[PDB]
RNA sequence: GUUUAAUUCGAAGCAACGCGAAGAACCUUACCAGGCCUUGACAUGCUAGGGAACCCGGGUGAAAGCCUGGGGUGCCCCGCGAGGGGAGCCCUAGCACAGGUGCUGCAUGGCCGUCGUCAGCUCGUGCCGUGAGGUGUUGGGUUAAGUCCCGCAACGAGCGCAACCCCCGCCGUUAGUUGCCAGCGGUUCGGCCGGGCACUCUAACGGGACUGCCCGCGAAAGCGGGAGGAAGGAGGGGACGACGUCUGGUCAGCAUGGCCCUUACGGCCUGGGCGACACACGUGCUACAAUGCCCACUACAAAGCGAUGCCACCCGGCAACGGGGAGCUAAUCGCAAAAAGGUGGGCCCAGUUCGGAUUGGGGUCUGCAACCCGACCCCAUGAAGCCGGAAUCGCUAGUAAUCGCGGAUCAGCCAUGCCGCG
């Protein structure tokens, strides 16, 4: 009656679920709209539906779990399509041509010793 | 029904282990939910590699501690005769609450 | 910081305390230090070490809080 | 004073003021770990050994 | 001078440690304390027979001591005054449940140490360092080996001067993990003083 | 000096377990 | 950075507007790792030009850079035995790269209490040819052109 | 460097200078001054007196040390008995002795740094040369790379690059004390419960990426791609550091030759010192502000840690904190509240509601004891600081900057430095 989404990215968790509604969006309770009142990239966050023409169409449940606020919410941006395709598979050509079926790892580098935030060594001095 | 977890900085000796208790009663009693793997819990230390000036050039260590955890839902009076049965098993400790 | 009680070494009242029986002399020669300076011990001298030898002062009234310790300089430099 | 303070960190003797630590092995003062009682010399010395249970080398 | 510990490098794979069991959180050193002993006991008192190894068997309470000696002729005892009279005499510090076993060894001049063990007993005794270890690397990979490289340094001929040596034949590949390649460290108190005796001896591969 | 004896200044160099801390 | 000649990273556009070149501005006003802080700045300009006239506020942004990117310029390099200074003229990618950090660093030298004042006045400013940033912009082939005679190198 | 009595020693461009220190209030401590001890603070062995052992105390003495006292009196060769002996342990005397952070890293072992993650170091056969030796490793090209290709009198290999190891990107299974109304039944409408294991998450083994395919290019390795795929040409980090130079660093982590010290160059205590300051440099910390600064309200962590400890919570406290005490020997309990973030009001450019150095007074908070030589907090005092010369530093991607969260030694103690996390 519905089809699950995942979404990591930033070592976030972001567990996306689609049903067919009309205009529920909410997440944990709170209010998409107003629990990230206050964005940027906030539209960016449900991009996979006017670039499919359907924003006013499904329904989505969501859960959180840790991770970055925006890293919260670039997992938001995968979830969706990462959902869908099980019954509704031809969604694909009009997406991972244009470039979003992907995760887009970028985690952090861990600190090192002999350094400092990572990869800044410290100030060298010949003298 | 009573309660075991399994410890254990090697999970070759660990899980061994634990794929060695499920004989003593999944093969004696009733089914067992098989082991419960607990996050791995770490003891992280790094250490300078140097024995004077050299602070850098430091190498790193962890005695890691793997803990998983098996629960039977059927205590029988048979099986229980097989767990202490089992007194070969390999440099590991377990203990049994209540 | 000095709270729910205050202190002075032991030995001390054995060699400040016997100087009242009569409200006895002045001249002494111990070595501590980190003891408070004691409201009822303003009529006296002290010997307190620096490092290499004990330097006293007549107390007075003011000093009370203050430690012992700070009448005696150590780091002959000023 | 190689050996002649070790024996001092045995007798405990002013009140909890002189209450330090001690490698076993190494002997030595300072570094030393209250889990292996050894400095962070007179521990690789038996970690790259081996006589240290679950101490591999780290890695990640 | 570099390249860690190959040991030190393997350890948390392929050879597994000297020791074996688990310790819990403030029990760590309380077992540790008397287990290096054990081992610190035998190191000049078994030694005239060839030590290796030297395993430690623990869970609770009871412990196995394993030895790896290649020559237990001697440490055995004519009957038992010595093997079944050492464990009673180990108790002494250690009231535990005196366990003992003796490894046989079937090729001795196969292990990394003994070869060091043997260098420097020879070493001691003023012989021709170049060619001891020369006889030693060959008969190495003579005993079916197929790699060695056994490293000397200190006061050769007890000369001001302090060069390293080499013996070696074929491969040694320190880098690699599935090499299994055992390690010697010795030591030679001598007239003029202390040396230092390594030794490589590769073994096989997967 | 920031963490040390007889001051006031500042403890971001001395720590504070042990040091004053609640234990039991 | 001598052999092979790297990669340009390609760039998020916009989500308001359907433009690489806008987020190619707000990221670039982005500091201390302060992207949503941004944005506002840039937005809360455009919704001023909105009310100042009936000028869109990206169909105008275009123009001033189109009046910030110059044609040919400088370029620092030693020749002979001493310092000269050799003049080029200028690659399109770079001078869209040029412009926009020539924009920026002109807003906190406006007189401006605020924030996005900062930013619309030298867009604005230089949206007929009387901005900081075409100063500084004519300035280097001010410092260019006058050095036509520098003809043999070139290349 | 300067000085004090001591300001212990080492470290010396790149390889020293938030380094040995991841523990300079006393001890740590190695330095100074004074007091005292000399077979000892330690180990093995012998002789003699008293005694077993071992607990307790006092006077004095700064402490140590010195003197003294009460008890108590074991285990084995005899003898019930008055009484002989012995092993261990302790004190007092002679010893053998040990002991020293004393010296030489230019006498060493081990361990560490640099070149340097540079890409080199070599062998077997063959060939050229009387021979040492050369070739192979050189030439063109390519790459992170002696990586690889063409050619080449050379052809192959070993050590090294890589790869086999670890963490992340994807997925499968196993397993459900974290999580879940994603479907239902009670809900003080909390995942609290019944209940369930897809999902969350966790940790074991595995598939997967090999230029695999196709459109082209350069013969060749390789290159612009493109599709599929999560990722495509090494996907991104860790650990791994060859032959060898630096007669490199370390007798001060340790062992050790040789010289020396042994009524002290050994040992114990109180205090003082490495924090001393006309100066200068190294590494960092806050800033010198409107993308800014306060106040109130409103969410998201990743990792790490802890029973004789972590501290919820209740009250008290105008605050660091105090009394009581829930839970947790630990995916449960807690440390723990995360900051930038969002809303809303103020401050409208000022030396400022920017910054907190100094300093007066006042506090709680750990331990024999907090002046030189602790925090946090209150009333303030509120300095220079308006972007910094010659120069010079790190950084090619979740990196740089910014914002915050832990750990490691510990009775307290050098923890804004270090190592990890987001
Ligand atoms: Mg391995
Ligand atoms: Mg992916
Ligand atoms: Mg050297
Ligand atoms: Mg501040
Ligand atoms: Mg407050």
């Amino acid at each position: 009656e519905q089809y699950y989404g995942t979404g990591r990215r930033k070592e976030a968790v972001a567990r996306v679920f689609l049903r067919p509604g009309n205009g529920k969006v909410t997440v944990n309770g709170q209010d998409f709209n107003e629990y990230f009142q206050g964005l940027v990239r906030a539209v960016a966050a449900l991009e996979p539906l006017r670039a499919v023409d359907a924003l006013g169409r499904f329904d989505a449940y969501i859960t959180v779990r840790g991770g970055g606020k925006s890293g919260q919410i670039d997992a938001i941006k995968l979830g969706i399509a990462r959902a869908l395709v099980q019954y509704n598979p031809d969604y694909r050509a009009k997406l991972k041509p244009l470039g979003f079926l992907t995760r887009d790892a970028r985690v952090v580098e861990r600190k090192k010793y002999g350094k400092h935030k990572a990869r800044r060594a410290p100030q060298y001095s010949k003298r | 029904k009573i309660r075991i977890k399994l410890r254990g900085f090697d999970h070759k000796t660990l899980d061994a282990s634990a794929q060695k208790i499920v004989e003593a009663a999944r093969r004696s009693g009733a089914q067992v939910s098989g082991p419960i793997p607990l996050p791995t819990r770490v003891r992280r230390f790094t250490v300078i590699r140097g024995p004077f000036k050299h602070k850098d050039s430091r190498e790193h260590f962890e005695l890691r501690t793997h803990n998983r955890l098996v629960d039977i839902i059927n205590p029988n009076r048979k099986t229980i005769e097989q767990l202490m049965t089992l007194d070969l098993p390999t440099g590991v400790e377990i203990e049994i609450k209540t | 910081s000095l709270k729910k009680g205050v202190f002075v070494d032991d030995h001390l009242l054995e060699k400040v305390l016997e100087l009242n029986a009569k409200g006895e002399k002045r001249l002494i020669k111990t070595w501590s230090r980190r003891s408070t300076i004691v409201p009822e011990m303003v009529g006296h001298t002290i010997a307190v070490y620096n490092g290499k030898q004990h330097v006293p002062v007549y107390i007075t009234e003011n000093m009370v809080g203050h430690k012992l310790g700070e009448f005696a300089p150590t780091r002959t430099y000023r | 004073a190689r050996k002649a303070l070790i024996e001092k960190a045995k007798r405990t003797p002013k009140f909890k003021v002189r209450a330090y630590t001690r490698c076993v092995r190494c002997g030595r003062a300072r570094s030393v770990y209250r889990f292996f009682g050894l400095c962070r010399i007179c521990l690789r010395e038996l970690a790259h050994k081996g006589q240290l249970p679950g101490v591999r080398k780290a890695s990640w | 001078g570099n390249k860690i510990h190959p040991i030190g490098f393997r350890l948390g794979i392929t050879r597994d440690w000297e020791s074996r069991w688990y310790a819990g959180k403030k029990q760590y050193r309380h077992l540790l304390l008397e287990d290096q002993r054990i081992r610190g006991l035998l190191e000049k008192e078994l030694y005239s027979a060839g030590l290796a190894r030297v395993d430690i068997e623990r869970a609770a309470d009871n412990v196995a001591v394993t030895v790896h000696v290649a020559k237990p002729g001697v440490v055995i005892g004519r009957g038992g005054e010595r093997i079944r009279v050492l464990r009673e005499e180990l108790a002494k510090l250690t009231g535990k449940n005196v366990a003992l076993n003796v490894q046989e060894v079937q090729n001795p001049n196969l292990s990394a140490p003994l070869v060091a063990q043997r260098v420097a007993e020879q070493i001691e005794r003023r012989f021709a360092v170049r060619r001891a270890i020369k006889q030693a690397v060959q008969r190495v990979m003579e005993s079916g080996a197929k790699g060695a490289k056994v490293i000397v340094s200190g006061r050769i001929g007890g000369a001001e001067q302090a060069r390293t040596e080499w013996a070696a034949q074929g491969r040694v590949p320190l880098h690699t993990l599935r090499a299994n390649i055992d390690y010697g460290f010795a030591l030679a108190r001598t007239t003029y003083g202390v040396l230092g005796v390594k030794a490589y001896i590769f073994l096989g591969e997967v | 000096g920031k963490g040390d004896r007889r001051t006031r200044r500042g403890k971001i160099w001395r720590g504070t377990y042990g040091k004053y801390r609640p234990r039991k | 950075a001598r052999r092979r000649r790297a990669e340009v990273r390609q760039l998020q556009p916009d989500l308001v507007y359907g433009d690489v070149l806008v987020t190619a501005f707000i990221n670039k006003i982005m500091r201390d790792g302060k992207k949503n802080l941004a944005a506002r700045i840039f937005y809360d300009a455009c919704k001023i030009i909105q009310e100042k006239t009936g000028q869109e506020p990206l169909k105008v942004f275009k123009q001033a850079v189109e009046n910030v990117k110059p044609r040919m310029e400088v370029r620092s390099r030693r020749v002979g035995g001493a310092n000269y200074q050799v003049p080029m003229e200028v690659s399109p990618r770079r001078q869209q790269s040029l412009a926009l950090r020539w924009l920026v660093q002109a807003a906190n030298q406006r007189p401006e209490r605020r924030a996005a004042v900062r930013i619309a006045h030298e867009l604005m400013d230089a949206a007929e040819g009387k901005g900081g940033a075409v100063k500084k912009k004519e300035d280097v082939e001010r410092m260019a052109e006058a050095n036509r005679a520098y003809a043999h190198y070139r290349w």
